[PDB]
RNA sequence: GAAACCAAAGUCUUUGGGUUCCGGGGGGAGUAUGGUUGCAAAGCUGAAACUUAAAGGAAUUGACGGAAGGGCACCACCAGGAGUGGAGCCUGCGGCUUAAUUUGCACCCGGCCCGACACGGACAGGAUUGACAGAUUGAUAGCUCUUUCUCGAUUCCGUGGGUGGUGGUGCAUGGCCGUUGUUGGCUGGUUAAUUCCGAUGAACG
RNA sequence: UUAAAUCCUUUAACGAGGAUCCAUUGGAGGGCAAGUCUGGUGCCAGCAGCCGCGGUAAUUCCAGCUCCAAUAGCGUAUAUU
């Protein structure tokens, strides 16, 4: 029952961090 | 005044799926 | 030999097709459009429409470094090297440097006559990250280069072999992929490389068959950030049977009903400027009815935009082969 | 082909706009 | 809506002394001239590294050994396997040179010696401007960044004098599409060489923005000693003049064709060629010394029923 | 005179009686600063940086939701009557479902059938046309799936953003129909019936 | 020729049909002379001294073709009449 817009809700955005250089 | 809920091809009140049941809200003064 | 010339004709035909029609494709008959373009999503206003910069980051981005404030860090390091004095041998001294882990072959490079130039870097310039380099194609070379083929980069006292990623030079958040580097405008090459602080001159070379290097592109370093989103566009084309009052029946666009049901909630357009969206799939052979904002002519063709964030390929090779001397073609 | 230059271009212009 | 005459529209009611100027100008002039004098004295003198001159011919007919024989004060000739570079000393003019040379076409030699040089001497054909090889070298040099450059012609003496003047005109016409306002010189005799050297000494310096911030060094002499011969690795001893900034052991050293490296010792022996005829102060440890971690160290259905009747 | 208007705002491109003050696109702004007068409030003199394609004058109406008077109407109303809207049936638009629920028969699901130009191939070793049979098919049908019999140049495979063809459509176009009075003059079968079918002309105004 | 030259002038020889021995610089809505042509972009990229053009039929943007003005010259900035 998925479409183009629902499947984008199943995309996590917390896994592949690059290492951060702070200030 | 319920212009999004008025059917273009018919006289009546057509339902929408993303929004709840047809209505029209206007404020007072 | 002849296979190389056949591939040259194939690449030239691909360049001509991309130049004529920007990034249209033919939909696969056997492979379903749901499983072929699974990772493709449709944007409403391209530039304005919000794309999350952290969705689906690959494993290669887990190996690189990020600046939370690149401008301020560069300004601080430049201010420190300009004003604050670091103890050491200063300008004009004939010094000698004992450096620990050096291969032998470098000595045999000096002894036969090649120059040997060392430079002491800035901090944080040894780590790998994503470099964006604005380039223009040299008028002397006209052979096509595809978007993900290996090239030789002369970036800021550094020479390395790598596979770039060509994008449009805009000031927005989403930059469209350029599948071929054309010889009229300024494009951006995005690639995994060690960090280099701007300004720095950027040269793109292509290795010929006889060991020569042809100068492809000339430009400068633009930024060091993996927050840049390079977007690949796929355009699907459809033909209307017949036209009603702001209603059209598109064929030759999909070939299954579930494909039309999949790519439903994102909008489509026309080549002549009209705009509309899929109302409902009519047949189970891919045929569909879709509404528009105006009645379009029979010769009009409908278009559909699908977008996918593309990451570059980790092909960082620090070793560049020594050229033969350049000469006439 | 090449264009006439000098007095010949003025002659061609005069023939075009006045003679015929 | 525009109202008519019946609506009421009331008409509106329409109700530094010259001595001080000269002194200010002179103050600014002294500041600018002092800054200019300091910057001009910072290069190539008694307190500076030698003025590095990269001599690039732009044609196949250019006899580079003849030009380098004209160009050589006291000459101390460093030799390599095939090419030779020489340090020149002019105590009359009080200036020190290091002349290096490279044929066009071999990309890495010309680019690596152009990113370190202070002046580029472009040699020109009297008849044509340059070869296509010279045009390729010029495209690469323009794209990489040009330091101060001077154009010199080699073969004006062989021609007859009428042809000499006419070919000088034609050569300036040909070259002017790439160097639009630049004066050509001539390299025929020793006095023309002296005028060329004087022109190279006193000339405003185009500043390259990349190499001015990082330290850099052109190798005058390199020796090796292996830690393990089978490992084919060991301590490399590179000796040359520091050019850009003050270098420190706490930051890495990159060699252009061989990547990043960690220095372990920096010593200052005697200047081998001073203009007017062992010591180490640095600490190694990794309290702030950068390492070569370029990658992050962290890892009920019947048999006959179809789907419709199902 | 720009006109409203003016016996002056006339004696002005046919421009000079004497003389004082004073304006130079709109704002910044009568503001800042300096000077001067004043008990004070303030008065007098008075910028620039910058900003902008307009600002304004003379009269004239014309649109301009609208507003005030009337006329008419059971598709407007008073007094009513029958009602629908309540329930069931079926019918139209919507909406929902599916292959379509055609339409203000495209298609569902299947099976059929068939453009030149140039170049590279096959092409009489035969290119190609026509098929006895059996069946695939939902059924047959060489238009199909096996078996070789015949006609033999009437050829057949692919590729190009270059033309393009029983192409479609609009303009001009030559002929041709119709459109804008008067007087004469039976071999055949078949049915009640000179019945049915079947072969079979001239002048005047 | 000239101090000696160069150039100019004078003369032998060679030297032109795509006479390739190839004329550019600005423009084509109006002011202001010269296109409502075709392809691309679609209030973007841009043009435009000024008015203005561009938001899917662009006489004005980027180009091809054609045309216009001056011509070995023609644009631009500024001072000034």
């Amino acid at each position: 029952k998925w479409d183009c817009e629902s499947i984008c809700s199943t995309y996590s955005n917390l896994y592949n961090h690059p290492q951060l250089i702070k200030y | 005044p319920g212009a999004e809920y008025k059917a273009k091809k018919a006289k009546g009140d057509v339902k929408k799926k993303g929004r709840p049941d047809p209505y029209a809200y206007i404020p007072l003064n | 030999d002849e296979e190389a010339e056949a591939k040259m004709l194939e690449k030239y035909k691909q360049e001509r097709l991309e130049e004529m029609f920007p990034d249209e494709v033919d939909t696969p008959r056997d492979v379903a459009a749901r499983i072929r373009f699974q990772k493709y999503r449709g944007l409403k206003s391209f530039r304005t429409s919000p794309w999350d910069p952290k969705e689906n980051l690959p494993q290669d981005y887990a190996r690189i470094f990020q600046f939370q404030n690149f401008t301020n860090t560069r300004k601080s390091i430049f201010k420190e090297v300009e004003e604050k004095e670091v103890e050491g041998a200063e300008v004009g001294w004939y010094v000698t440097l004992h450096v620990s882990e050096v291969p032998v072959s470098v000595v045999e490079c000096f002894r036969q006559g090649t120059p040997l130039i060392a430079f002491s870097l800035l901090p944080h310039e040894q780590k790998m990250s994503v470099l964006n380099m604005v380039v223009r194609r040299d008028p002397g070379n006209t052979e096509p280069v595809k978007a993900k083929e290996e090239l030789i980069f002369h970036c800021g006292f550094r020479r390395f072999r790598a596979s770039p990623l060509f994008s449009q030079h805009t000031a927005a958040d989403k930059h469209k992929l350029q599948r071929f580097l054309t010889a009229d405008m300024a494009l951006v090459a995005t690639v995994y490389a060690p960090i280099t602080f701007p300004p720095a001159s950027v040269l793109l070379f292509k290795q010929k068959s006889n060991g020569m290097h042809s100068l492809i592109a000339t430009g400068h370093l633009m930024s060091v950030d993996p927050d840049r989103m390079v977007i690949k566009r796929v355009v699907l084309s459809g033909h209307p049977f017949k036209i009603f009052t702001k209603m059209a029946v598109v064929r030759y666009m999909f070939f299954n009903r579930e494909d039309v049901l999949w790519f439903k909630p994102v909008e489509l357009r026309t080549k002549w400027g009209r705009r509309g969206h899929i109302k409902e799939p009519l047949g189970t052979h891919g045929h569909m009815k879709c509404s528009f904002d105006g009645k379009l002519k029979s010769q009009d063709t409908v278009l559909m935009n699908l977008y996918k964030r593309v990451f570059p390929k980790w092909t960082y090779d620090p070793y560049v082969p020594e050229p033969v001397p350049w000469l006439k073609s | 082909k090449k264009k006439k230059t000098g007095r010949a271009k003025r002659r061609m212009q005069y023939n075009r706009r006045f003679v015929n | 809506h525009r109202p008519g005459p019946l609506k009421q529209q009331n008409k509106a009611h329409k109700g530094l002394s010259r001595v001080d100027q000269r002194h200010r100008a002179s103050q600014l002039r002294k500041q600018k001239k002092e800054a200019v004098l300091a910057e001009k004295r910072q290069l190539g003198g008694k307190d500076g590294p030698p003025h590095q001159v990269l001599v690039v011919p732009l044609h196949s007919r250019i006899s580079l050994p003849e030009a380098m024989q004209l160009l050589q004060g006291t000459v101390h000739l460093n030799e390599l396997g095939n090419t030779q570079n020489f340090m020149l000393l002019c105590p009359r003019l009080k200036h020190r040179w290091f002349f290096t040379s490279a044929r066009p076409g071999d990309l890495h030699v010309v680019l690596d010696m152009a990113k370190v040089a202070d002046t580029i001497l472009f040699l020109l054909d009297p008849l044509e401007g340059w070869d296509s090889t010279g045009d390729y070298c010029l495209s690469c040099l323009f794209a990489q960044g040009l330091p101060t450059y001077t154009l010199a012609v080699q073969g004006i003496s062989g021609l007859p004098l009428k042809k000499q003047i006419d070919t000088r005109k034609k050569l300036s016409k040909a070259v002017e599409k790439r160097f639009p306002h630049d004066k050509l010189l001539l390299l025929d005799t020793q006095q023309e060489a002296g005028m060329l050297l004087r022109q190279l000494a006193n000339q405003k310096q185009q500043h390259l923005a990349f190499r001015d911030r990082r330290a850099y060094l052109f190798a005058h002499a390199v020796d090796f000693v292996p830690s393990e011969e089978n490992n084919l690795v060991g301590t490399l001893k590179i000796s040359g003049y520091v050019r850009g900034q003050t270098l420190n052991v706490n930051r890495l050293l990159h060699i252009v064709g061989y990547g990043d490296f960690q220095m372990k010792q920096i010593d200052a022996p005697g200047d081998p060629f001073p203009l007017n005829p062992k010591v180490l102060m640095k600490a190694d440890p990794g309290r702030q010394e950068s390492l070569q971690a370029e990658v992050i160290p962290d890892p009920k259905v019947p048999k006959g029923t179809s789907s419709y009747q199902a």
